[PDB]
RNA sequence: GAGGUAGUAGGUUGUAUAG
RNA sequence: CUAUACAACCUACUACCUCUCU
């Protein structure tokens, strides 16, 4: 909007404060809320002196002592002060307790105060402040009259108290011109005060620029023919109605009369209009029948004048048409905005209906004149529909045709014009309507739409109102002949470059440096409460006899310069102004703040982040999905690990022996176990499977697999004798691993070779067994077996062998009993379950269509049973498939599946229907025995989950190889992991009132004995009837308006300072022609230097509240810059010898969700990227201290973002390290000894497929054939699974979040921040140091040394320097005295603080300007916002309950947000210690404040703002950003204070929200809309809102039906709709 | 017959032995179709058929996979009482002129008269109403009422009560010229 | 063991809405 | 980033059909 705006303008209210606080004060301003905020800030101010002076403060007032309850400032200083203070009852008797001496303020009643000094009850020099409600009552006036008259003027002014009365406005008085001025200068003599002013009027009427005023008559009118005609009607009904007998109208004839004899005819029909809509509804509308008669003859009268006017200039016979009738009048309005053609022109009236028909007025007539068209013009749903039907007007015009609601509050665009149609009865109306016109030039119209002579003689009552307010007040405006001047002396100066040697840089200069000021101050971290201004003080002195000024600027809080820039002396008031904001740009310059996006950070990799080159252009490309998000999946290899490449076992080679030791811990349900079978433990194999490798296996974890036999643990453990192998023997394991993992489980499948000499994936597993005599090694004489059983077709034996043969248990006991008859090609193997004695194949048979089982065997196959006397077989499928990684039975969330019925069960266990019988003679035993065949279908996970715990090892060692982080390679023996678990247990009429005041009272006179007609009154008077006459203000009713729009170098410096001289600058300048900034300020050096005296004097109201820096001391500095055992957040273990985290828990980081295993990253994934956000906020606040946090957010915004935890995830390969589907032994699992070719599934894509005509044998081998070759063989005819999976980017920065938190949950904080180092993000101070004598030592951080030694150890957190600005002489001592009363703050809150500059930093609003010693909240908010969002993230994560994703992510945004944290903030008295001095935020935190005590202190959210059986439907409850900002930056100052310790700030923070912790984790609460929408899915709906016309507030229904529908009032949308349904299921409770 | 014909074919196979073995081969990872493809490994010891089947579903894919392995073998209100008054009189006829050309000041034209005139020749009536009381003045005063779509009153007032009415007549007569003239 | 219908439990990807 | 609804897909279960085994 580009308000280059003039010097600084203060808060007004603030102003008026700070005259309060120079001088004794009569304040001038009408709104009694505006003054209750000044009283208090001022009460405040004035409590610290009180204090250190033994002091008391009164405030004397009207109403008091009359209702019961107290009165409403009471309230708020009970409320919104830390203070004591006091209440008297209506006719008070005084309790014993109670006393004055022990109360910081007393409202009292001035006859309770003047018995008070009657009695010695209270000392007048003990009082420091005496406050007069209303003081220009004439009531109370002679109440305080014996006050005054007895005690205040006989006391010293020495012990005479500060005096301040809040009297209403002085154009509101209620007495003469002449006998106003004389209750004016008796009342200041009498209360020992001045009339300070300084209101919006007075803002615009001094500190804005003047729009002249000019006044255009309005001539009365007289009737032609046609209006003749109207004339005789209308009088004709008029005579008539007055004899209509009933034993309204008038209004319609009061009106109409008007609009006739002010417009004319054509204006008369369209008012008519109006008229006959009213009428057409109120003749039907009412009961009596004589006054419909009535009503409808007004209208019939109406439709006459109506046809008369349509029968007149449309029937007779178009602008030319509306000039003839209708009179001219608004041509010189008209060209007033004509001679404006940034023109932002206001219109005022005070009605809303005149406003809306003006702007329809001003449409017509920019799209009708060419030379115009740059004129750019219960049941709440009409409510709405006129609002946003107004807010559309306004944004077309505006983009005003306003009433009286645009007058105070509103911020408009500066303007050229304003307009005031409606003749002004009220000056202060007036002056609000006036105060729009800024731009410089700009006009003020005035239309009067003898009596001119008494209205000249009130507009200068007016101008005379205005000259004793201008006069009387605090700190003036220099005349415009100094700006005429300084255009003057500006024209030839040349603009101060930044740069010297570029000519077209940044151009400032005295005429354009109070702009860049000001741009800078509105530029600064600010919401809508806060209003940055720069206070700016000018003084007086004396130099060779002549006037100059010095003007100390002081820059706002926010701003990192924290020093008064002190100008230096200009003949005027106007050049000490642009010379002190040109040496305030210079001096900012000096440390480069001229002006997030923008900053860029101070270390090189930070602003680096060097992209991947092909990841650089799909960066640049955006149609592909964006890197760091979950829509772009990259494929990666599955690394085998490293102690699992290149370790195959080779001819001579001593090698590794592991037993895969399994061992059963918990047997299966009996529930889960349907079959009824016997328990196999698997440690009971005589038979189990080892793995023989030459590369040794670190220490591993022993992990659990859930086969039938239950879960069973799985280790691997080392053989002492090493194995040579010879050729042979190489020979027959060879063959053993093909034939177990081709036939025994049938893991080989199409496109794959056993090739036993690989270099990649290349181990042996071994048939060992248990040694008869004790241990086990390898099954030799097994092995021997397996070459004789090689792949052997099963022999159908005839019948002479199973005649011979007979039936042997031991044989067909504990073994695989495949049938022989059935499943040729891929026999079916099958368990034993049991042997049935009792059974036999002349057993009977279950189905009918077959008799006992020899009969079958002979019926369906034609094989004849040899022996029917054996027993039978009842025998169980074996496992199909191989993955036991997840147990069989259990969720997720550890809940059980549901079990098998009983029946079920029992039915089918003893049932012939079911199970499965076999003849032993029809049967071969596979040579594998059953428990061998158990362990055997347990391998397959045991290898997978093995090579996860070891790229998960992998991990581990490449950080304790590249940063030092624990032992390089674990292979100590006497050291073991955790066991890898899954988890898985098996006052607006207030406002109404001071309305009120403004608008019919404003009355009240003292006396009138003396000499009012002073002659000098007179002659003011005479004089500005004069010079409104003569000069312009009175435009006569003939007049239209108006709207109108050298010296040697040597001699300007005398004319510009003159305490030179002409000769010593000439020599002093020689080439030199004109004298820069540092040769002014040389200059004036040589001059104090020459001239060593030098005197200063107070001019205006360059306030005392700062001092020191520009006060204080006086002398001379005047011219130039002279661990909870209970859990801990900051547990830190020990970093020197510490093996680090398990693999275990860098596997859990791994393995995503998507892997359906029940570890998950997702836990340590929410923990791992709250502490990135954590340390990445307390390092970037303690490295940039003087930046302002936006920038800070912007830097932490490039760091955390998904994007660059994918960058760093592909630097180190994570894709490749972990798992993203679930194991399945068929698909996605190569087992040892075999390879994938990539290729062909391009291959595999059509192209090869009119027939098959390959069946593999023609590509023998794809690897060992070089690429040329693979696609030669691919062209002779989207990822690998086997190998290769794909997982997503974002799930890649999970990975890198969870492994943040996987090195957190283990190896503390440190080590955190050490693995951010190691992932590429710095968090840490890096000391690049020469070597350290062993570099074999690695200290914990410190990187590998280079190709010349040089070792970069990461160092801690550095101490920030504290915000203590020494700019001031006793900047500690005015620290100790701004902070006075923050000891019970501190009480409330629970920690001392060691560096109190840290608590000023927490409780400063940014508006606060006395305040010099510190900045503000945002940087202690920005830095206790991450500190806040660790420390519940932690406090959630180590939750037993174990939070899912979703449910974590709840507790914690539920957990942290804004309302909760102002809430928590209310509770404990964080309003009554935050020093601001910003109107609008204290009206909505005191009536926030104020609304929570009727609560009673208790913690709601929810239950303060709506009941709809309350009747709070006016002015419901504002909950203050602010406040939430306050509990946040003081969790950040806390957390500086303690040496940057979380442990401390959780030690606080637990009294201030472990309830509400336990209150929302215990029962789930859901959404409190959505809770309403679960309990009725398709009913509950909130319509469109409405505002009520209190000025702040949002009225929202719900409704549920046959339930009713429940009313809502909020500031916002969604408190509204929120507490709707709230109040909605407090019914339905 | 109509089923899953891996089914169907799985039961034919095994009626005449070989044991068939269907395995997944590559899961398709697409962004929201991400379909499967299936292959049956028919007897790889002896004559190998390898059949290849794409699909949504993996029924729908083994289903697939079996089809190939068979088929390679074989106011506005003022405004709008003003126009249907218009079309009344349009209606009305030829009164309406000798109204505009006679001169209403004169009393020998009988108001009341020529007024039950207009009544009988525009198809409405004419309501005539004298209020029993008496005004300040002590005089007497009539209002007509026009008995069609609006509600209509012209006023009159006069020493008598018959004077009254016929110079409410009189005002009803004004009211039917003004709006007659074009 | 295979094919099919329901529930129950875990999740992956979209579409829409609100903060 | 949080909440809700719908579609697909996957596998852990359970009860039951269509066959087979028995
Ligand atoms: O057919 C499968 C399953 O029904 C059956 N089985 C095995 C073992 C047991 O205790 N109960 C049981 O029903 O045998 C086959 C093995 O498959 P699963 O390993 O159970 O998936």
């Amino acid at each position: 909007n580009l308000h280059t705006t003039v010097f600084t303008p203060r808060d007004f209210q603030v102003e008026l404060l700070a005259t309060a606080y120079e001088r004794n004060t009569i304040i001038c301003l009408g709104h009694r809320s505006s003054k209750e905020f000044i009283a208090l800030k001022l009460l405040q101010e004035l409590s610290r002196r009180a204090r250190r002076h033994g002091r008391v403060s009164v405030y004397l007032s009207c109403e008091v002592g009359t209702s019961t309850e107290p009165c409403s400032i009471y309230t708020m200083l009970t409320h919104l002060t830390d203070l004591r203070v006091w209440q008297e009852q209506p006719d008070m008797q005084i309790p014993f307790d109670h006393c004055w001496t022990d109360y910081h303020v007393s409202i009292l009643r001035p006859e309770g105060f003047l018995y008070l000094l009657e009695t010695r009850e209270l000392l007048l020099s003990r009082v420091e402040l005496i406050v007069l409600e209303d003081c220009h009552d004439s009531a109370v006036y002679q109440r305080i009259r014996p006050l005054f008259e007895n005690h205040i003027m006989p006391a010293p002014p020495a012990d005479r108290p500060r005096i301040l009365g809040l009297a209403g406005p002085l154009h509101s008085a209620g007495c003469e011109l002449q006998q106003l001025s004389a209750m004016l200068a008796t009342l200041e003599q009498s209360v020992l005060c001045q009339i300070e002013s300084a209101s919006d009027i007075v803002t615009v009427l001094r500190y804005c620029s003047r729009p002249h005023e000019y006044i255009v008559q309005c001539a009365p009118f007289e009737m032609d023919e046609l209006s003749l005609v109207l004339a005789d009607v209308l009088n004709t009904h008029k005579s008539f109605l007055l004899d209509h007998r009933y034993d309204d109208p008038l209004n319609v004839i009061n009106s109409l009369l008007v609009v006739l004899h002010e417009m004319g005819p054509w204006c008369t029909q369209r008012a008519a209009h109006h008229f006959y809509q009213c009428n057409e509804k109120l003749k039907v509308k009412t009961p009596h029948e004589r006054h419909y008669l009535l009503y409808c003859l007004v209208s019939t009268a109406l439709i006459q004048l109506y046809s008369l006017c349509e029968h007149a200039f449309h029937r007779h016979l178009s602008r030319q048409t509306i000039e003839r009738y209708s009179s001219p009048k608004v041509r010189r309005l008209l060209q007033t905005l004509r001679c404006f053609k940034t023109l932002c022109a206001l219109i005022y009236c005070n009605q809303n209906h005149t406003a809306r028909v003006l702007f329809e007025l001003l449409a017509e007539i920019s799209r009708r004149d060419p030379d115009l068209k740059f004129l750019r013009c219960t049941e709440p749903k009409e409510a709405e529909l006129e609002h946003r039907r107004q807010e559309e007007v306004l944004k077309r015009f505006r983009m005003l045709i306003g009433t009286s609601v645009l007058e105070e509050g509103i911020d408009v665009p500066k303007c050229n014009l304003v307009v005031r149609w409606d003749p002004p009865t009220t000056y202060r109306s007036y002056v609000q309507c006036k105060g729009r016109a800024r731009a410089a030039p700009a006009y003020h119209v005035i239309l009067v739409a003898s009596t001119t002579k008494d209205l000249v003689h009130q507009m200068a009552q007016y101008r005379e109102i205005e000259q004793m307010l201008l006069s009387k007040c605090a700190n003036t405006e220099p005349p415009e002949q100094e700006q005429c001047e300084a255009e003057r002396f500006s024209a030839c100066l040349a603009a101060y470059r930044p740069k010297p040697h570029l000519l077209t840089g940044a151009s400032v200069d005295l005429g354009s440096a109070i702009a860049l000021v000001n741009k800078y101050c509105a530029r600064l971290p600010s919401d809508t409460f806060t209003k940055l201004t720069a206070l700016w003080r000018c003084t007086r002195n004396e130099r060779a006899g002549v006037t100059l000024f010095q003007y100390t600027l002081r820059l706002p809080i926010n701003s990192p310069l924290k020093h008064d820039i002190v100008g230096l002396p200009m003949p005027t008031q106007t050049l000490a102004r642009r010379l002190a904001a040109l040496q305030a740009c210079v001096e900012l310059h000096r440390i480069g703040e001229l002006d997030k996006e923008g900053f860029r950070a101070l270390e090189p990799d930070w602003e680096c982040f060097e992209l991947e080159p092909e990841d650089e252009q799909i960066v640049q490309l955006s149609d592909e999905p964006r890197p760091g998000t979950t829509k772009r999946r990259q494929y990666y290899y599955k690394r085998i690990a490293s102690e699992f490449c290149d370790c195959r076992p080779v001819a001579g080679a001593p090698c590794y022996l592991y037993f895969i030791q399994l061992t059963l811990q918990c047997p299966i349900p009996e529930e889960q176990n349907t079959r009824g079978r016997k328990i196999y433990p698997p440690e009971d194999a005589q038979q189990g499977f080892g793995i023989l490798t030459t590369k040794r296996i670190p220490k591993l974890s022993a992990f659990s697999i859930f086969t039938r036999s239950g879960e069973v643990k799985v280790s691997l453990e080392l053989a002492k004798e090493r194995v040579i192998l010879t050729s042979e023997q190489i020979v027959c394991i060879n063959g053993f691993l093909n034939y177990t993992f081709t036939n025994v489980l049938r893991l080989q499948k199409f496109l794959m070779l056993f090739d036993p000499d690989s270099t990649e994936n290349c181990v042996f597993i071994v048939p060992t067994v248990k040694a008869p005599a004790g241990g086990k090694h390898i099954d030799w004489q097994f092995l021997e077996l397996i070459q004789a059983n090689g792949n052997t077709m099963p022999r159908a034996v005839p019948d002479e062998e199973r005649q011979a043969q007979p039936f042997d248990p031991q044989r067909f006991q504990d073994a695989v009993v495949m049938p022989w008859y059935r499943n040729q090609d891929q026999p079916q193997y099958f368990y034993v379950a049991e042997i049935c004695p009792h059974l036999s194949p002349l057993s009977c048979f279950p189905g009918d269509n077959y008799r006992t089982f020899k009969h079958y065997y002979l019926v369906k196959y034609g094989l004849t049973i040899q022996n029917t006397s054996q027993p039978l077989l009842d025998v169980d499928h074996t496992s199909a498939r191989l993955n036991f990684l997840t147990p069989r039975y259990v969720n997720r969330k550890g809940v059980a599946l549901p079990t098998s019925s009983e029946e079920t069960k029992r039915a089918k266990r003893e049932n012939l229907e079911q199970k499965q019988i076999l003849v032993p003679e029809l049967c071969t035993v596979h040579p594998f025995p059953a428990s061998l065949w158990r362990t055997a279908v347990c391998l397959p996970c045991i290898l997978y989950r093995i090579n996860g715990l070891l790229l998960a090892d992998d991990i581990r060692k490449q950080v304790s190889a590249d940063l030092g982080l624990g032992r390089q390679q674990i292979e100590d023996e006497d050291f073991e992991w955790p066991m890898l678990d899954f988890g898985w247990s098996l006052a607006n009429e207030r406002q109404y009132q001071q309305t009120k005041n403004l608008l019919i009272g404003f009355n009240f006179k003292h006396e009138d004995q003396k000499e009012p007609a002073t002659i000098r009154y007179e002659e003011s008077i005479a004089k500005l009837k004069t010079e409104i006459e003569s000069g312009g203000m009175l435009v006569p009713h003939d007049q239209q308006l108006v709207l109108k729009r050298k010296v040697s170098m040597m001699e300007l410096l005398k004319q510009l300072l003159p305490y030179v001289n002409e000769d010593v600058l000439a020599k002093k300048l020689g080439d030199r022609r004109e004298l820069l900034l540092s040769d002014l300020v040389e200059l004036n050096a040589d001059w104090v230097a020459r001239h060593e005296q030098e005197t200063y004097n107070v001019m205006g109201c360059g306030d005392s509240f700062d001092n020191y820096n520009d006060h204080h001391r006086l002398n001379l500095d005047e011219k130039q810059l002279k661990l909870p055992a209970g859990f801990s957040f900051d547990r830190q273990p020990d970093l020197v010898g510490h093996p680090g985290p398990s693999p275990s828990i860098i596997l859990q980081a791994l393995t995503m969700s998507n892997a359906n295993d029940g570890i998950n990253l997702e836990r340590l994934e929410t923990i791992g990227d709250s502490f990135l956000k954590y340390a990445i906020t307390t390092y970037l606040y303690i490295t940039y201290e003087n930046v302002h946090e936006g920038k800070l957010s912007h830097l932490r915004s490039k760091q955390v973002a998904n994007l660059n935890l994918y960058r760093l995830g592909r630097r180190k390969r994570l894709g490749e390290y972990m798992i993203a589907t679930k194991f399945e032994p068929h698909d996605n699992w190569l087992p040892p000894c075999y390879y994938v070719p990539k290729e062909l599934e391009k291959a595999l894509i059509e192209a090869k497929i009119p027939t098959h005509h390959w069946k593999l044998a023609d590509l023998l081998d794809i690897k060992n054939l070089s690429s040329v070759q693979i696609c030669e063989m691919v062209r002779e005819k989207p990822y690998n699974l086997v190998s290769q999976h794909s997982i997503p980017d974002k799930s890649i920065a999970d990975c890198v979040e969870a492994l943040i938190g996987a090195y957190l949950i283990e190896c503390g904080p440190r080590g955190a921040l050490l693995f951010m180092a190691w992932l590429g993000v710095r968090v840490l101070p890096i000391t690049r140091q020469l070597d350290g004598g062993n570099q074999e030592q690695r200290i914990p951080g410190s990187t590998k040394p280079n190709a010349e030694n040089v070792v970069t150890v990461y160092g801690a957190w550095p101490t920030p320097r504290s915000p203590l600005l020494h700019f001031a002489p006793n900047a500690t001592e005015e620290l100790d005295q701004l902070l006075s009363g923050f000891e019970e703050f501190e009480e409330s809150l629970g920690y001392k603080f060691r560096d109190r500059s840290y608590l000023l930093q927490a409780m400063t609003h940014a508006s606060y300007t006395p305040n010099r010693l510190t900045d503000c909240y945002q940087r202690l908010e920005f830095l206790g916002d991450a500190v806040l969002d660790y420390l519940i993230t932690r406090h959630l994560y180590e939750d037993p309950r174990q939070h899912s994703p979703g449910a974590l992510t709840d507790l914690r945004s539920a957990l942290v947000n804004n309302t909760i944290f102002a809430s928590l903030a209310v509770r404990h008295g964080f309003h009554k210690f935050f020093r601001h001095l910003s109107p609008g935020l204290n009206d909505v935190i005191d009536r926030f404040v104020r609304i929570q005590q009727e609560n009673g202190h208790c913690i709601s959210e929810e239950y303060y703002l709506l009941s709809e059986e309350e009747c709070d439907d006016a002015e419901d409850v504002e909950v203050p950003k602010a406040l939430g900002d306050v509990f946040e930056s003081i969790a950040g100052a806390i957390f500086l204070d303690s040496n940057m310790s979380l442990d401390v700030v959780w030690h606080v923070y637990s009294n201030m929200m472990s309830p509400e912790i336990e209150q929302f984790s215990n029962s789930v609460p859901k959404s409190p809309i959505r809770e309403l929408l679960e309990l009725e899915p398709e009913t509950a709906k909130f319509g469109k809102p409405e505002k009520l016309a209190d000025g702040r507030r949002v009225r929202v229904t719900v409704d549920v039906f046959c339930k009713g529908t429940f009313r809502g009032i909020g500031r916002n949308y969604r408190i509204a709709k929120c507490t709707a349904a709230k109040c909605a299921l407090r019914q339905l409770k | 017959a109509m089923k899953t014909p891996v089914s169907i074919l799985q039961e034919l196979l095994s009626r005449r032995g070989i044991t068939p073995g269907y395995e997944l081969v590559q899961i398709e990872g697409a962004i929201h179709e991400p379909t499967f493809r299936f292959r049956v490994s028919f007897k790889d010891k002896d004559t190998p058929f390898t059949a290849m089947g794409a699909g949504r579903s993996k029924k729908e894919a083994k289903h697939a996979a079996a089809r190939a392995l068979i088929d390679k073998l074989i106011t506005q209100h003022s405004n709008k009482v003003s126009q249907f008054h218009k079309t009344l009189k349009n209606a009305t006829g030829k009164k309406l002129l000798k109204l505009q050309k006679t001169c209403l000041k004169n009393n020998k034209i009988d108001y009341i008269k020529l007024l039950g005139e207009i009544a009988t020749e525009n198809q409405f009536e004419v309501t005539y109403v004298d209020i029993e009381e008496k005004t300040f003045s002590g005089q007497f005063q009539c209002l007509v009422q026009l008995s069609t779509l609006p509600v209509g009153v012209c006023h009159g007032s006069g020493p008598t009560a018959a004077d009254a009415q016929r110079h409410a007549a009189q005002n009803a007569l004004e009211y039917l010229k003004i709006m007659t003239k074009k």
